[PDB]
């Protein structure tokens, strides 16, 4: 099913994409996993242990 | 032969499908010249476009961002979020003001804003804020100077303004017109000559910077600070 | 909102304490940043009642840690709502679920 | 400012010592020489890390 | 670690396999220039010391 | 003004040797030494004009591993001491040379035919050694001028497959310098820490000081990029 749906996304089907380093322009030789993922922050800031 | 010649780049082409999506062709380029230029500009553009934003918000009846008025819909706090996402062009100062007032139940937009002949407001569009009762009014002021890219409110208050006033707010100011760039590269035709590429470039921005204008001024930077690689002994 | 939730959000949002739930149906009269006036339908409003209720946000205030509450409201004047429905966000809540 | 010129002045060959609740065995406090950046976290190289 | 090992692991085919190369400086300069890859088998001219 | 930028100072250059040299320049502004390092880096690699040996025969010879009595090492090893030939044409873009000698030992290029237009930057660079007397090594070499890098696997065409018994081919390695590396560092100035601090490390043959590459290289790229900059 989740295969499905990114193909009906037009996104590939393995999740992997190329993908560029910003820092020399050149391309990565492997495909690399990027996506969305869902974060916390976690309520111990540096400068309230510092 | 002519190894020791080049060919030069010029923009033999530029395409605008929106106010905020524009396309721009350099050609032609020798072999690996693309992806160099390609990268540098890309670099640059991001990194240094000079633009417009908005620092400080005055409101009558307001004290601090986390109060509340008697007839806006969202908080203070958001909407300051949303004045954060104006986009204006200003051309004859370095810093200007500009007034807000209306009254009445409705969406309030860029289009109410009260504007001078040299300011430009990109997208009326942008709502600000809902009115939600007859008697309600809103009336505040804004102030917009350029700079280039991003300074948090904290070093700004670190700048010391003298006497700061309790009825001003501060927000943080993302000038940079600049939201993504890319760049393509693919073999060219001209003159039917080999080892030719034609590049190709592709911006989303606000509606304020000229395409054109910001590629020469990255390629302007650039060379600037080549010139200090030129000059060493 | 999250992307990949688990339909767990809308009964942990609405069974907090946080969110303003919908205690009795109608439609709303009034917004603004703190306060909520609803209309309560003919038929749902008991005999000799006022047919209106009222519902007041906590705007800001010390959290049990340091953090801040509060309450947004996410409805706009004229749309109908439900008994049950959340009309008003709390702290990482968003159209009735959990934002964390 | 000028007590950052001193700042960095006074510290140039200044070793400091790096201690990890628990100290388990003696590499767990060592020395180094300290370098300036603005933050609030300690910066470690990741080799005496391991 | 696992960049020292991507570094040293060879495949069977990869782009220009067999050529020679005077010094490990022409190594790093066809890498850089991306006209061989870092898998590729090649002879090479090494000095080395004892 | 907003066009304001932190040009850098020249603040060092340290010459390991002719051929081994650092430049560092201090201070840039964020991001500004890694997108000049990485052109610089590119320019130096792929678009350095020069002149270099790339075709050698030899009468003995039809293919690189065609084997030679006399001769100490095997024909691959000259053909990399070849490649590793320092030379420089100021004349024609094309030159032929001949080598003839018989004698125990080295054979440096000191023996060369020499030609005024052509200057063997390191005549003591040694092609081969000749084990016994009563033998002989003869051969023609041949010195282009080009950009860039060209490999074997490029320059070989069925567009050029009619070749003769006596032909070899080398790969040109124009561009003179022999490595380009560059790092990039934090720098501090009016209390700012939030900067870009920049190193080159540089080795080249004895065509060119690594400086005189260094001003060719942001030459070349000002040329490219001129005809943009509409500012004075």
């Amino acid at each position: 099913e989740i295969k499905e749906l990114l193909k009906l996304g037009d996104l590939p089907t393995s999740g992997q994409i190329r993908l560029y380093d910003g820092r020399t322009g050149e391309q990565f030789e492997r495909p690399v996993t990027v996506g969305y993922m869902y974060m916390l922050k976690l309520n111990h800031l540096v400068d309230d242990k510092m | 032969g002519s190894v020791t010649e080049f060919l030069k780049p010029r923009l033999v082409d530029i395409e605008q499908v929106s106010s905020t999506h524009a396309k721009v062709t350099l050609e032609p380029l020798e072999r690996g010249f693309g992806h160099t230029l390609g990268n540098a500009l890309r670099r640059i553009l991001l990194s240094s476009m000079p633009g417009c934003a908005v620092t400080e918000v005055e409101i009558d009846g307001v004290l601090h961002e986390y109060s509340t008025k008697e007839g806006v819909q969202e908080d203070i706090l958001e909407i300051l979020l949303n004045l954060k996402g104006l986009a204006v062009r200003v051309q004859g100062k370095d810093e200007v003001i500009l007034t807000l007032n209306k009254s009445g139940i409705g969406p309030v937009t860029a289009a109410d804003i009260t504007h001078d002949g040299d300011v430009e407001i990109v997208k009326p569009q942008h709502v600000i804020c809902h009115l939600t009762d007859e008697n309600a009014s809103i009336s505040m002021r804004i102030k917009v100077q350029r700079g280039r890219g991003y300074v948090p409110a904290s070093t700004r208050i670190h700048s010391e303004e003298d006497e700061r006033p309790i009825g001003r707010l501060l927000v943080d100011a993302c000038y940079s017109p600049v939201e993504r760039i890319a760049y393509n590269v693919e073999a060219a035709r001209v003159e039917q000559r080999t080892d030719l590429d034609k590049l190709v470039i592709e911006m989303e921005t606000n509606g304020t910077i000229d395409p054109e204008e910001a590629i020469r001024r990255a390629a302007t930077i650039l060379a600037e600070q080549l010139e200090a690689f030129v000059d060493l002994r | 909102k999250p992307l990949v939730g688990t339909g767990m959000e809308r009964a942990v949002a609405v069974d907090s304490g946080v969110t303003a739930v919908a205690k009795r149906g109608g439609v709303v009269q009034y917004v603004d940043a703190s306060r909520i006036v609803i209309k309560v339908n003919e038929d749902e409003m008991y005999p000799g009642e006022a047919g209106i209720d009222i519902y007041n946000l906590t705007k800001y205030t010390r959290s049990n840690q340091n953090t801040c509450i509060n309450q947004m409201p996410c409805v706009s004047l004229g749309e109908p709502v439900e008994r049950g429905d959340v009309l008003a966000d709390g702290p990482s809540t968003d159209l009735g679920e959990l934002a964390l | 400012a000028v007590v950052w010129d001193i700042l960095d002045e006074v510290i140039r060959e200044h070793p400091v010592l790096l201690n990890r609740a628990p100290t388990l065995h003696r590499l767990g406090i060592q020395a180094f020489e300290p370098v300036l950046i603005e933050g609030k976290a300690i910066q470690l190289h990741p080799l005496v890390c391991a | 670690v696992l960049g020292l090992y991507y570094m040293t692991r060879d495949c069977v085919n990869a782009k220009g396999e067999g050529m020679v190369l005077t010094g490990p400086k022409e190594a790093e300069r066809l890498y850089r220039s991306g006209l061989a890859s870092l898998h590729a088998r090649v002879k090479v001219r090494i000095t080395e010391y004892e």
